């Protein structure tokens, strides 16, 4: 026997220009706990077959892993509706699995087969779905863009908003103060993320940016800082913000702190700035899979053996997932040309020499 | 009857386009309250309101990053750049989050957007001011990238930027604003349409091809009615479309009168008659060349301020007739 | 007989991020008095002779006048060394001017001659002087730019400044934030000065930026306002300014507050997004050359008479530079090639058609 | 004497110039304490410090911006971009606030600046950033573009453009930075030079003239391989230098073999190619081809993921070999 639902204290967020903040206390359901450890968990052992496939070479070129940041992606997810719009990088390898996608056509896009979301034609960093515009490879390129979307959510008038997320490193790119202005100027729904997993790249928040409280660089923008390894937090703190956009108040910063237990991408072990232990740190004190773990299990709402199961579960899934990425095959060479322009008669474009024509189909 | 300048074609356009879809709005610095940087935008902030017509700040790459957006998300906007030359912050925005994006999402998101504004050269505004991008955009596919010269072509090809579920670079020419042209009872229509990717003949002729884009196209026409005096009829092509540039007109043009020039107004290196000239030499006409196409292009120089200068750094009617009699030998 | 010098009050500055701004007090002295006099007065006259000639046509293309701003100009200028650095956008005839070149240089330029400092291939909005990096017609490009001048003068140890402007519609430029944060984040010794004019072309403050506090859109580097229509109060402003990166704590931002007189270019009227009385209000009350005047007579620095004598031989001045600008010749064709590459043996260049050659000597 | 490798001999370049002058200097993403995102810089931040070898925050514009002010005021960066694709962003930089200025100057202010990275194709990397930017910068007034294709070109070229008091653009080559080549006793001096503008003949020919520069000069060298077997005789030319191009050179070969195949990696459209090729046409060495000259491109779409897809939108040897045997018609 179980409890149905537990309340749980969760961390207060620093707060910038703002009175009150998102509640200290909140209301888990077992279902909901349920649901959310099978995703984060999902989104865990995707990244780590990820990387066995990238070192098999079955994966080639960028691949960006996000396994520490699960709280992230489903967290958010969990604080916002369908009908709701989100954008990020190319770290985007959870946002695609909460935001619809399936496992299958998440690998099988990396390891570049026909059965991709994208037929193959982009890889790690370029996926899309529903209401999901997508991993963008241009640092800081999707927060003009995002705005962009909050803009059409009050141009429809249909009470949607937009989160648009960019890390640290991101974080000193001008176009996103440019979007600040507007987006504050023009009073849009636009939720302004900042993951912070303390490093850009190689390079580390004291190194790259002089004031490393990212909740704030908005100035006339109200912000606020939440825990980014713990599910909760991220999940009552996105419920306020959206809140606060759906009501017209205008745009509003959130910065999350998380952290990644892999390095940049794939052709970087990430050691060389950072230490073995500081990583070892995290992943026993702070993983965000294995908080959610203990509230659940402390608190009656599912036990220890019914949670190894859904590992069980989830790890099989994955296997399975990539026994179809690896087999399925590449897409034909005769659709090189496709999906150039939308909506347009076919034409022809040339390929390597004047001789080589390949159809374009919309 | 009824002129109409290059300037009021190019509103009335984006007035008949607003009122028949909603989702088509358009932003800039100073398009509304201001009436346009170069007055393109004349009354529109008064018949359309805040939410069609938005002036931005100073912010390129932030609104034409916005402007994507808005297009991805299923709007339908126009982004004017107060000239092209202040594109060059907003490129990325233009090549690498919509020209792509199309492609790379394997048919799954459009992103129907139109950047539009002067290029090119102007009048004493100096090296940072007169840069002609046509080659820059053309380039780039995923791109569609058009060039008008008259009140019809600017008209015609804004209303089919528009329409088009692309991204279309609609390059515009500032000293073409104020000329008046013979609006014909079909331009006024609001179904009035030029295909992107056709060219047209201004000027049959049987003795050289004359290709150009944009004002020098009225340069060139200029040209031709110099050289009919004197017994050479000389076939004028307005190209109107930069990519995906109609090839075969000039080749079937070509075909019939053994020779050719280009006129353009940018800078010769990699530039718009370098293609036309690598294309006719690939292509089936090349055998019809009695002689080689030779370039007309502006000089190789950074656009000089003084008068005599810049007048020596842009085509004038007497370079183009000079390169013309070169290639006819006469 | 006279005063050696006399005392003034000055407005204080708005700070942000300072224990301690600049004194409400100052000194002024009879010599440097009458010259801060000739030189507003030669700046003016310079203007109003400018317009006049863009009237006549001897000037075409941009033209951007500064006249009601000439306390900044020769305020920044009273309180930096010769040796210090200074860079601004397109609005430079005034800087030009203070930076050490003669008007019959800025006019020659203006009206397109071989006796311009440009050699009329710049014009209005492109003209170089000693430490003066020039005007710039990209928005917003001078702030890097600025930065980067700054930066060389903590490489080269000379204990110099650099003084980076830019206008309050240039101020939502996202470069000028990312010099902001690597300008702070170095500790470079740059002065950002945001000229506040009220107007970015034809869009006022209030409708191009969500916040109109300049001198605090710095956020972590710190700032203060200034009145820009009082010589004397800008002059200490910068003292104070330098002093602040001469000593080695980093950048700092400083808003002076002024007004342009014309509408932006000689192409834009300027009367369709503001009234005339407010213009004739803001010459009426706060002309920064009556405001010194005045100061000067009524505390027995300078007779009305000596102040008489000195307009005359300015305007003398400025009439036979106008003169000399009006007849200077127009640089030689054979010129046009001229000046493309630093440091390189002859070449030639293309023109209309491939056999028009210039040639072209470093 | 030894194996040097494209990356260990353009890291040897910029460390002879480094300790040659107090005034270079080098930033960007990753340069310093990461040593490098692809290993270029190793080692130089350790030799140099804080004051030399300078990480930045991801701010193209504002870095390039902050280079070309210290150029302005004396000093001599290198201004490094982790891809060519990111230049984007900074472009406006690039072109108005640094190849521009001397002209617009009247001669007063040079910019000795250095704009160096990685250009065009990698390994799966996918649309974003995969762009070859050759023909973008070449077409400017005021810059100089160079192009390296093995260790020498790598090490003479970088040396030259710090050298060189201009804005100097080095595209650089991801794919050949691992690639090994024999480092002659001239190539190890620190005085090794390599002229900007000057072609090199990478093999003798007499039957025709394969023009290419970057990575496919290597894949133009297969080509001659095969050819080589069957009777044919290809001269294979590496520009080194896109801006100004050595046409001389071309030219006097194709005078020679009396036909001309263009090699690049970038798009077709308005590519370098397009320039070789009409620079022919209107060149004295015309009338000395037999048979019209062709390109040789990468294809006209954004790159694709997906292996069998990158690899026909890139230049292969056999596409090589198939342009050569249409020209010859054999
Ligand atoms: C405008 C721009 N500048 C630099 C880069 C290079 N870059 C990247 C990629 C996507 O290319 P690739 O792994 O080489 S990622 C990256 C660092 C971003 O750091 P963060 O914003 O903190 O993101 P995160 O830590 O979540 O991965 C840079 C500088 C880039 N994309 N775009
Ligand atoms: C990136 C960019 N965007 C827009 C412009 C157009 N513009 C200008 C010029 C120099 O070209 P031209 O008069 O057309 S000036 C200008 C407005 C700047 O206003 P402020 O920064 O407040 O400066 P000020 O009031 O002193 O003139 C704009 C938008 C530009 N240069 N650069
Ligand atoms: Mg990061
Ligand atoms: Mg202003």
């Amino acid at each position: 026997s179980f409890a149905n639902d537990a309340t749980f204290e969760i961390k207060k967020c620093d707060l910038h220009r703002l009175e009150e903040g998102p509640p200290v206390t909140t209301v888990l359901t077992r279902e909901d706990g349920l649901k959310y450890y099978r995703m984060m968990q999902t989104v865990r052992r995707m990244e780590l077959k990820a990387d066995q496939l990238y070192k098999q070479k079955i994966i080639r070129g960028f691949c960006h892993l996000c396994d520490g940041q699960e709280a992230c992606c489903v967290g958010l997810e969990a604080g916002i509706n369908p009908t709701d719009h989100l954008i990020t990088a190319y770290r985007a390898h959870g946002f695609t699995f909460t935001r619809g996608l399936s496992v299958r056509e998440i690998l099988a896009e990396l390891t570049g087969r026909k059965g991709g979301c994208a037929k193959g034609k982009g890889g790690s960093m370029h996926m899309y779905a529903k209401n999901f515009y997508g991993g963008n490879g241009i640092v800081g390129a999707q927060v003009p863009l995002g705005a962009g979307i909050a803009l059409a959510c009050k141009y429809n008038g249909k009470d949607e908003v937009c989160l648009t997320l960019y890390g640290d490193g991101a974080a000193n790119q001008g176009q996103i103060f440019e979007a600040y202005n507007m987006a504050a100027l023009w009073k849009l729904p636009c939720i302004f993320i900042c993951e912070n997993n303390r490093y850009g790249m190689g390079t580390s928040v004291e190194r790259a940016a002089a004031s490393t409280d990212y909740y704030k660089r908005g100035d006339f923008i109200p912000g606020l800082r939440v825990d980014g390894m713990d599910i909760l937090c991220v999940r009552e703190a996105t419920r306020f913000a959206a809140a606060y956009c759906r009501s017209g108040k205008g745009p509003i910063l959130m910065e999350l702190q998380t952290y990644r237990y892999h390095g940049h991408s794939m052709s970087d072990p990430g050691v060389s700035y950072r230490t073995r232990e500081e990583i070892q740190e995290v992943r026993s004190k702070s993983d965000p899979i294995m908080l959610l773990k203990d509230r659940m299990v402390n608190s009656n709402l599912a036990s220890v053996e019914e949670l190894k199961e859904i590992d069980v579960e989830v790890r099989k899934e994955i296997e399975d997932a990539a026994q179809f990425a690896t087999a399925d095959p590449e897409p034909p060479l005769e659709e090189l040309g496709y999906h150039i322009y939308s909506s347009d008669p076919p034409f022809e474009v040339r390929g390597a020499n004047q001789w080589i024509k390949f159809k374009s189909v919309s | 009857s009824l002129q109409v300048t290059v300037r009021d074609a190019i509103n009335q356009g984006m007035d008949e386009e607003l009122e028949r879809d909603e989702k088509v709005f358009l932003l800039g610095e100073e398009v509304a309250q201001y009436d346009g940087a170069y007055k393109v935008s004349r009354g529109l902030w008064k018949k359309y309101g805040d939410k069609r017509i938005i002036d931005t700040p100073i912010s390129e790459m932030g609104f034409a990053g916005i402007a994507v957006g808005a297009a991805m998300a299923g709007l339908r906007p126009i982004c004017e750049f107060m000239t092209f030359n202040f594109s060059m912050q907003a490129i990325d925005q233009v090549i690498n989050s919509a020209a792509k994006t199309y492609y790379m999402s394997g048919g799954l998101q459009p992103v129907p957007i139109v950047f539009r504004g002067p290029n090119g050269a102007s009048a004493g505004v100096a090296a940072q001011h007169s840069q002609c991008f046509a080659a820059w955009y053309g380039h780039c596919p995923g791109l569609k990238v058009v060039s008008p010269w008259n009140s019809e072509d600017a008209k015609g090809l804004i209303k089919s930027a528009i329409r088009d579920n692309n991204p279309v670079v609609v390059l515009e020419n500032e000293l073409m604003y104020g000329v008046p042209f013979e609006f014909p009872p079909e331009a006024q229509s609001k179904d009035f349409l030029i295909p992107i990717g056709k060219a047209k003949i201004e000027r049959q002729g049987t003795h050289i091809t004359v290709v150009s884009h944009s004002r020098p196209v009225g340069h060139c026409l200029e040209a031709a009615a110099v050289l009919s005096k004197e017994g050479v009829e000389c076939e004028v092509i307005n190209m109107r479309t930069i990519r995906p540039m109609d090839m075969e007109t000039i080749e079937a043009s070509v075909m019939k009168t053994n020779h050719l020039v280009t006129v353009e107004g940018g800078w010769p290196q990699f530039g718009v008659g370098a293609e036309i000239c690598a294309r006719i030499m690939e292509g089936p006409a090349f055998n019809f060349l009695d002689a080689p196409a030779v370039r007309v292009t502006g000089a190789d120089v950074p656009m000089p301020y003084a008068k005599i200068l810049e007048d020596n750094s842009i085509p004038q009617v007497k370079d183009i007739i000079f390169a013309i009699k070169k290639t006819l030998n006469i």
